[PDB]
DNA sequence: AAAAAAAAAAAAAAAAAAAAAAATTTTTTTTTTTTTTTTTTTTT
């Protein structure tokens, strides 16, 4: 305490009395002064033994953990600190049953443990209010239907994809209070969710002249996240399920639709009532989430466009042992084979899902006029139902963040892009978004395409074409973003390649979509004896059986880092590429070239650019994009 | 699953003191107040008192003031300041510590009653011209004569009313005491969904399930010492309750303690409200004493000293004082299996010069006696020498207006100046004197009135 | 004992000192010959300079912007008595203060509740504006049970009654009845605005809020614009708007229930006076600007000219080879398609609307069409016009339904009124509508387009409205032809499937065939590529989009006559088209395309800014559509 | 609105006191038409009331 | 024979009609109890 006011906390809820029972808080052994030294004790000792410096970024490793964080703290300015349930529980247990089950009260010793701490270092720094803890990382609760009614009001970790996130809700704090008499002022701050009125002015005694204004008041932020729960562990036939959560102050807007979060945040169970105006309420309870900590980090995924902003993310060696395979030789081939280890051999094909992983150079455009400028990469995988164009798309929804799914006419043009929707929590038409707009800045991946009925495959032409998505009826008239990559699998017709029909009319597409796409792959069937060996024996060793993470970290530093602009000779190798395109274009039964596939070869320059790190793209480059280009399509044979 | 509605239920407390805290101190005054000193031998009084009125049933006890103030000093002026809701915390600790004192109490008595806290103090009174204003609803302390008592009626100090369509009841409603009315709810609030409701004015007052206490409407009198030289007598009321009643009666003289008031019956000489006092205390103006008579008869001159002690200031006449001392232990009377009354009195007369001391000698054995009455042979100031039966015009109850041979009932009539009375007299005592009855037959009623007196008539 | 705001009464000390005492560089009194206009009716606010109040006194400056709201009515008493001492106002007039200039600026989602009650400016495209009101503001009640007066509570966004009769002995809460004469009111719009789609996270919705408008600051936003207001962010009351039980209020007096009447229930909450405290965040926007103001202030408009802009202009139109020049400005992007740049030009400028003596409203707009082979600059083009112009709306194909696309209907929320919700049309009119896949629009809502083509208007009358809103906007069409590429064997009308009455209307077609040329496929593949190396450069608009876009603006009113010898060149010229039609075109020749020619020629003198269309201009025209249409190839 | 006995008790009768015997009501048959205008006398521009 | 377009069906949301639901003490009358006054009947 320096004079550094304890802030609100409405994440916790109303205040209770905190009545003491002596045998701790009524009903809850937590022994608040036990609790607060054991946090100290917890604070000043805990070295993470089996710790790695790549996951402690910028941390003396050896020296106080939390204390180091502390002082990040001081150097920054932000006084949230995100406490980690896995150290509270290595460290010692009780303390962590403490935290699980009555949070309501343990957080506040936490956090005066930790003011304690801090003014006992530092007691010179600034800030704007109190230290606030967020606990994280709890034991994960695999299947939020499991919940019992014995877990209300404890804390829990869930993990989902934001759906959708309501406007700002303000939140009551300090009831500002004028005489219209005497025009003498007060405040009270919101005893228990409840705003005691003065009733009797303190200067002139008047009874009830004391009239609440507004927005003198100071408020606080809320936010409604709906959120739908992705579990680990789905039982028999069991739909999928919604879920809300509130958020609150500095956790407002901080995750967007579209993004995969683990939100820990403590359970609530709130009665409804049976009629908007009648206060009896249902005896059957609905239960939601207020949101302590967002984390966006998950191992089997990229890293957001959060951490692609954020600086600090990578330590000095990690850095350079990323500059260091830039400088392999092979580090395009070796990132390939590293995509997907369950498929065998489409070397051509992961290339191209690597590439458009990587993207492009996402370039400004502004006072050009030439309007928005697509920066990514669309590929279409086209085959019969024997290939594993449908695995390939499984398997890119699973590793990307900001994926969304479709397959064939399981979809419409009203829900791919938006609709109008009567909210079951507030009874207002709020806007919902489809798949498209939900996977906004990352991956679109369509199954069955071929199989989508004219109005919801007339959409795809906007998204692919513009990267905006336009909205035009009674609900709104509005024109949302939709940067999306579209991977789509496609089939021939009569689902089989037959030989006796030209490429275009077998797969039977739209010309323009197919002059949308920028890579077409042909899955034909090699009847080749060695290869139909090594995926029969690739197949059963997947029976009897490059890292992720530096996958994850090579990519996204490219994306933090480099992007690359064009180098002369790649400009002109690009211009000579397409005209010899065109050249060869004129047989038309194979997709014939257009100004389209010539931004395609740019972009697919600029991808391999962004492999190399190159920050500057080359004649090697433009080559490589040719080639994979030729290959793709099969324009030798 | 609609069809019920199960009562509230709620738990003891677990976690300027408040109301609570002064029932609390109450509760201590009552239950440690102690006053046998270490040399004496310790008891704790309230608590005795309560156990042992408890058990006689009578359900009161004595609280004095200045045990309170000894005990809490705050305590004794909250009551002074404000006594109403203190005495009624103070009622409420009484009841809570006779509940403690005789907790495992017999069958037959399972409820516990009320316990009325009578309080009376030591100071001295203020005077009824001192009652002014500003000494109201603070409890004051007054001297008076009474002059009128009403009789005991029912009042309730709680209540049950029904509803004349839903019949549901609002059991155990709490009359605020004193002359405290109450304004019936106009709503029947058990709500039945999709019916229509109970009508304006549902409720009728269940008589059978009410709890009623006695009262009794008392009028007190200025002091007639006290009343100034030119001045009318000041008069107020009083408003007994419970077991005040009855506690005194018409021409007793009595100190009072109790809450200056007014009578609160609704909105309905502007301003003013009629005022009484809801008096709290009120006062009259052994083995030992058994063994000092059993030695007094022990003595062989207990003659000659009750001769020589009933006459110490009277000169000569020892067989005077020998015969009057007979007299003041009086004869015993007998009623033979025959049913005749054998009188037992001894009847001694004077009849003497103009110089002795007669009326001296007679005006020490009416002091002298428990129930002692000097009378002239023409009664005295409006009071009669014997009973006289009267039909009342408007009630047509009999009142019995009593003289002396009826207000002296096993005592003794010192009648002076037995030589004039008159005849109607004369012949009422000619039987009064042998059959000690008084014998009146009015045109409404016979009766035998018990006149069980000893006369000492003086004359000249 | 009336307490004073003791910070809130210095800030009215110091800014009337402010008004009464800052001088502009001149040297004159600029707020008081501001505050001179007030006398007038009809203006009620004057508009003082945020950067002046920086400049005068900082420390005000920021009391006033961390302060904003409860300094407010200080201020306006402030300016009423900086007016009323000077000049003989009426008494009852009330007085408003509007900032502008603020350095600062946020966005929507940076507008949190700690931004509550202070000032603060937003960006915004106002999306609908409901209809003016009187909003009562000081009410004047009449107490039901003792017939007293209550004089002047306030509202606080919400229809306040008082919150307890003034007689002491009288405890009315209830029966209020307001006496509207005494009570003064405050004009009152309420408007909806969205995030910019600059500002849009991702995979996020815009969101929207509500902008209250209070007096002479009312209409002047509208929808469609492109509007930065200035104001408070203030929270007005809302209830029901949840379901759970929230936050409530409640008289902290200890009273209990006597049996019978016991507090609870509906009886007990009645009694307590518990209300919930939902609330929700409204805009206060005490200013509002255009946030792409056009000029710093065609007689009118050129009065509005400052001096530089308006000799740019002048030498614009004294410019010859502008015609070119504004093709390569529009187009810098573009190579070739030479032609597709002169009619979207021409069809920027416009023709001249005329109307009959009987009441045929001659068509004066000029609509385009590109239809062509894939790939080849057509939603480019349409793209370009969007980016470039202002009412410049954009659709494509099957993302918009009818509704949206011409007008929808909403009912007032808060009178009885109905609001006509604004579609692609009507936010077009005036200006341009760029519809992509044209040929792929529903008969349903492609009709309807063909009824605002016809008659430059929609009447919509429907969920208990009626109306007939104006939409006299130009519409620039891509149509895709039946089989993905256009054949030069068959006619246009077998080519596309538009209805005929529509292909009838449509007033320009172009045909882009993606031929196989290797020189114009280096000189594509360079342009593009120079353009992606070089982004920022290899731009050599000769006038800068604004002053392009000014040149639209000014041009735009005035009105070209057909002089006798352009006419006797239209009739003879048409009269060699139709000999040109007696081979074949690919599209027939009418009396539409006479009307499309004259039209076009009048564009041309729009473009030039003439009170006459000349021979040149004719000339010009004839030679487009010649162009234009094109002879069908049969092998 | 109020029982007219004077006899009811020596209280009296509750305020509105009478509910409709549904049974000994007399009742008869009704029809709510809408009728609109004739078409040929409708005027030319206006609609038919 | 399969694709495209149109028509009908299903389901959610909104606007008005008409039947239900809720609130809701105070002033005047008048019987009964008590006292008071004039007279007649009875007693000293
Ligand atoms: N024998 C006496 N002894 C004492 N005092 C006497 C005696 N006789 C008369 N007196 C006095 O005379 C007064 C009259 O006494 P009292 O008994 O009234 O006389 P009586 O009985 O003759 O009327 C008294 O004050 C009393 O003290
Ligand atoms: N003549 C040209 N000049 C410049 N760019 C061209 C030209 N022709 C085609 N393009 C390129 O082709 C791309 C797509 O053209 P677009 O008009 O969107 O195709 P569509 O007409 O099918 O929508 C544009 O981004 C543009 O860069
Ligand atoms: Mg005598
Ligand atoms: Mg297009
Ligand atoms: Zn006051
Ligand atoms: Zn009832
Ligand atoms: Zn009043």
């Amino acid at each position: 305490v320096r004079g550094t006011p304890v802030r609100q906390r409405p994440d916790l809820g109303s205040a209770q009395k905190g009545l003491q029972v002596d045998l701790v808080i009524w009903g809850t052994d937590v022994n608040v002064a036990a609790c607060k030294e054991n946090f100290q004790r917890f604070l000043q000792r805990f070295i993470d033994p089996l710790a790695k410096e790549e996951e402690n970024v910028g941390i003396d490793i050896t020296e106080p953990l939390y204390m180091q964080r502390l002082g990040e703290i001081n150097v920054i300015g932000e006084p949230f600190l995100n406490v980690n349930c896995e150290h509270i529980k290595s460290f010692d247990k009780n303390l962590y049953r403490q935290l699980i089950s009555y949070p309501q009260e343990v957080i506040p010793t936490f956090d005066m443990a930790v003011n304690e701490i801090f003014f006992d270092r530092y007691p010179d720094s600034i800030l704007e209010h109190q230290i606030q803890v967020r606990p994280f990382n709890a034991l994960k609760t695999k299947n939020m239907r499991n919940l019992n009614p014995e877990d209300i009001d404890q804390l829990i970790t869930i993990s989902g994809m934001v759906i959708r996130t309501s406007q700002l809700i303000p939140e009551m704090q300090e009831a500002f209070f004028q005489c219209q008499v005497c025009a003498h002022t007060t405040r009270v701050e919101m005893d228990r969710g409840r705003i005691a009125e003065p009733s009797v002015c303190g200067r002139c005694h008047t009874t009830h002249s004391m009239a609440l204004i507004h927005n003198r008041s100071l408020f606080s932020d809320k936010q409604m996240i709906k959120l739908q729960e992705s579990p680990e562990d789905m039982p028999a036939g069991q739909t999928p399920h919604t879920v809300i959560l509130f958020a609150h102050n500095d956790l407002v807007d901080k995750v967007q639709p579209g993004d995969r979060v683990n939100v820990t945040g403590i359970y609530r169970a709130v009665p409804i009532r049976v009629n908007p105006r009648v206060s009896n309420v249902k005896s059957v309870y609905k239960t939601h989430i207020d949101v302590i900590h967002y984390r966006k980090t998950d191992a089997k995924r990229l890293h957001g466009l959060d951490e692609e902003a954020e600086q600090k993310l990578f330590s000095e060696k990690r850095v350079e042992l990323l500059k260091e395979l830039s400088r392999k030789p092979d580090i395009y081939e070796r990132l390939a084979s590293a995509l997907a280890p369950s498929i065998y051999e489409h070397e051509d094909i992961k290339k191209g899902i690597l590439l458009q992983l990587f993207g492009g150079t996402r370039k400004d455009f502004s006072h050009t006029g030439r309007g928005k400028f697509r920066a990514e990469i669309n590929i279409l995988l086209c085959g019969d139902p024997g290939t594993s164009k449908s695995q390939l798309l499984q398997y890119v929804y699973n590793l990307v963040p900001r994926g969304q799914y479709t397959s064939g006419k399981g979809s419409s043009a009203v829900g791919l892009t938006a609709y109008v929707m009567k909210d079951p929590e507030t009874r207002q038409l709020v806007l919902q978004t489809g798949a498209l707009v939900l996977s906004d800045n990352g991956i679109c991946c369509i199954d069955e395409f071929d199989k989508m009925n004219e109005s919801t495959r007339s959409v795809l032409h906007e998204v692919m074409e513009q990267q905006t998505l336009s909205i035009a009826k009674a609900g709104i008239i509005c024109q949302l973003n939709a940067r999306t990559s579209v991977l789509a699998a496609a089939n021939p017709i009569e689902s089989q390649w037959n030989p006796k029909k030209t490429t275009i009319e077998n797969i039977q597409l739209p010309h323009t979509l197919l002059s949308r796409f920028d890579l077409i792959f042909l899955m034909l069937d090699p009847q080749d004896e060695a290869y139909d060996r090594r995926l029969a024996h690739h197949l059963v060793a997947l029976y009897y059986q490059l890292d992720m993470a530096v996958l994850k970290d090579y990519i996204a530093y490219a994306h933090s880092t480099i992007m690359p602009r064009l180098s002369e000779e790649a400009s002109q190798a690009l211009i000579e590429a397409y005209v010899d395109m065109r050249k060869i274009g004129s047989s038309r039964g194979m997709v014939s070239a257009y100004p389209r596939q010539l931004e395609s070869l740019i972009r697919l320059a600029e991808a391999h650019a962004k492999v190399r790190l190159s920050n500057k793209v080359e004649a090697i480059d433009v080559e490589e994009a040719k080639r994979l280009h030729r290959e793709a399509l099969k324009q030798s044979a | 699953s609609g069809f019920d509605d199960p009562g509230i239920f709620y738990s003891d407390s677990f976690g300027q003191a408040r109301k609570s805290q002064l029932q609390r101190r109450f509760k201590e005054f009552l239950r440690q107040y102690r006053v046998g000193t270490d040399r004496t031998g310790f008891t704790f009084k309230y608590r005795d008192e309560l156990k042992r009125h408890y058990n006689l049933g009578e359900y009161w006890i004595e609280v004095e003031m200045e045990d309170l103030a000894s005990f809490d000093e705050d305590l004794a002026d909250y009551l002074y300041k404000q006594p109403a809701e203190h005495l009624q915390l103070l009622e409420e600790a009484a009841k809570e510590v006779a509940d403690e004192v005789t907790r495992p109490r017999p069958s037959g008595e399972e409820v516990l009653q009320d316990i009325q806290v009578m309080l009376k103090s030591d100071a001295s009174p203020s005077s009824i011209r001192s009652l002014k204003s500003d000494m109201m609803s603070h409890l004051v302390k007054i001297p008076g004569i009474i002059i009128a008592a009403s009789a005991v009626r029912a009042k309730a100090t709680r209540i049950s009313i029904q509803c004349r369509s839903c019949r549901n009841t609002l059991t155990n409603i709490a009359m605020r005491p004193g002359l405290e009315g109450y304004a019936l709810p106009r709503k029947c609030n058990t709500d039945q969904a999709g019916r229509p409701k109970c009508p304006l004015d549902p409720y009728f007052i269940m008589p059978d399930k009410c709890k009623c206490v006695d009262f009794q409407t008392l009028k007190l009198q200025e002091l007639p010492d006290a009343v100034p030289h030119g001045e009318m007598p000041r008069h107020m009321q009083l408003y007994c309750d419970r077991y005040l009643c009855d506690k005194v009666v018409p021409g007793n003289r009595v100190t009072i303690m109790g809450i200056y008031s007014i009578k609160k019956f609704g909105l309905t000489g502007v301003g003013i409200r009629s005022s009484y006092i809801r008096v709290l205390g009120i006062q009259v103006d052994s083995p030992q004493e058994e063994e000092e008579f059993r030695r007094l008869a022990a003595l062989p001159n207990v003659y000659e000293v009750i001769s020589k002690s009933i006459a110490p200031s009277i000169f000569g006449g020892t067989d005077m004082k020998k015969a009057i001392a007979c007299l003041l232990f009086g004869g015993s009377r007998k009623r033979l299996p025959d049913g005749l009354t054998r009188r037992g009195d001894i009847n001694l007369l004077m009849l003497g010069d103009p110089g002795t001391a007669k009326s001296q000698l007679l005006k020490f054995v009416e002091k002298c006696s428990p129930i002692g009455v000097y009378t002239s042979g023409k009664g005295s100031s409006a009071a009669g020498l014997t009973a006289s039966v009267m039909r009342d015009p408007s009630s047509r109850n009999f009142i019995m207006e009593g003289g002396a041979m009826v207000l002296a009932d096993g005592g003794v009539v010192c009648i002076d100046e037995f030589d004039k009375m008159r005849e109607d007299d004369r012949v009422a005592i000619h039987e009064a004197m042998e059959q000690q009855t008084i014998s009146i037959a009015k045109a409404g009623i016979t009766t035998t009135l018990n006149s069980r007196c000893s006369v000492l008539a003086a004359a000249n | 004992l009336e307490v004073r705001d003791e910070v809130a009464e210095k800030c009215q000390k110091l800014f009337l000192d402010f008004l009464e005492e800052f001088q502009s560089s001149d040297g004159e009194i600029k707020y008081l010959q501001l505050a001179e206009e007030l006398i007038r009716p009809e203006r009620n606010t004057l508009v003082v300079s945020f950067v002046d109040l920086e400049q005068f006194n900082q420390q005000l400056s920021t009391t006033i912007q961390e302060e904003f709201y409860r300094v407010y009515p200080y201020l306006c008493r402030a300016l009423k008595t900086f007016v009323k001492d000077r000049k003989e106002i009426p008494l009852a007039k009330d007085f408003y203060v509007a900032f502008q200039d603020l350095p600062t600026r946020h966005k929507i989602r940076e507008l949190t509740s700690s931004r509550i009650g202070l000032l603060t400016r937003i960006s915004g495209q106002v999306v609908r504006t409901h209809p003016v009101h009187p909003e009562l503001v000081s009410g004047t009640f009449l107490c039901l049970d003792c017939q007293t007066v209550i004089r002047d509570v306030e509202q606080q966004f919400k229809y306040t009654q008082p919150n307890i009769c003034r007689n002491p002995v009288c405890a009315n809460r209830r029966r209020f009845l307001l006496d509207t004469n005494k009570s003064r009111f405050v004009d009152f719009q309420k408007v909806r605005i969205q995030e910019t789609q600059a500002e849009l996270p991702r995979g996020s919705i815009p969101r929207s809020l509500e902008v209250i408008l209070r007096a002479e600051a009312v209409e002047s936003a509208q929808a469609g614009d492109k509007c930065d207001f200035t104001g408070t962010l203030i929270v007005v009351p809302d209830v029901s708007k949840l379901s759970t039980p929230g936050a409530r209020a409640e008289t902290n007096s200890r009273v209990s229930g006597v049996d019978g009447y016991e507090t609870e229930g509906i009886r007990g909450l009645r009694a307590l006076g518990v209300r919930d405290l939902s609330y929700r965040l409204v805009f206060l926007a005490c200013c509002v600007a255009p946030t792409n103001p056009r000029f710093g202030g065609a007689e009118s408009i050129k009065n509005q000219m400052t001096v530089k802009e308006w000799e740019k202009v002048f030498e614009m139109s004294q410019d010859k080879n502008l015609y070119h020049n504004l093709c390569t400005s529009l187009f810098p992007t573009i190579h070739g398609n030479d032609e597709v740049k002169r009619g979207v030009l021409l069809m920027l400028f416009g023709g001249v609307p005329k109307t009959t003596g009987e009441g045929t409203s001659l068509r004066g707009d000029i609509n385009v069409c590109i239809v062509g082979d894939p790939s080849t600059a057509k939603s480019q083009f349409l793209k370009h016009v969007e980016e470039f112009s202002p009412r410049a709306v954009y659709t494509s194909g099957k993302a918009s339904s009818a509704a949206g696309l011409t007008a929808a209907v909403v009912r007032d929320e808060e009178s009885h009124e109905f609001v006509i919700e604004a579609g692609a049309l009507m936010l077009a009119d005036n200006g341009v509508c760029c519809i992509d896949e044209f040929d792929k629009m529903d008969v349903r809502d492609q009709v309807a387009i063909h009824e605002a083509m016809e008659q430059q208007t929609i009447s919509i009358t429907k969920a208990g409205v009626k109306a007939t809103l104006n939409a006299r906007t130009s519409i620039l069409a891509a149509a895709n032809p039946i089989s993905g590429h256009y054949d030069r064997s068959k006619s246009l009308k077998q080519n596309i499937n538009l209805s005929a009455p529509i292909m009838s209307r449509f007033d320009l077609f172009f045909i882009l065939v993606d031929e196989c040329n290797e020189v114009t496929d280096y000189a594509i593949a360079r342009r593009i590529v120079d353009l992606h190396s070089r982004i920022e450069e290899s731009i050599d608009r000769v006038y800068s989009l604004d002053d392009i876009r000014r040149y639209l603006l000014f041009a735009r009113q005035f009105k070209p006559k057909i002089s006798k010898e352009s006419e006797d060149f239209i009739v003879e010229q048409y009269k060699h088209l139709r000999q040109r039609d007696g081979t074949k075109s690919s599209w027939r020749i009418t009396v539409r395309q006479l009307e499309s020619m004259i039209r076009l020629s009048e564009a041309m003198a729009r473009m030039h800014c003439c009170d006459e269309v000349q021979p040149k201009h004719v000339k010009e025209a004839f030679r487009l559509l010649n162009k234009s249409i094109i002879r069908v190839e049969t092998p």
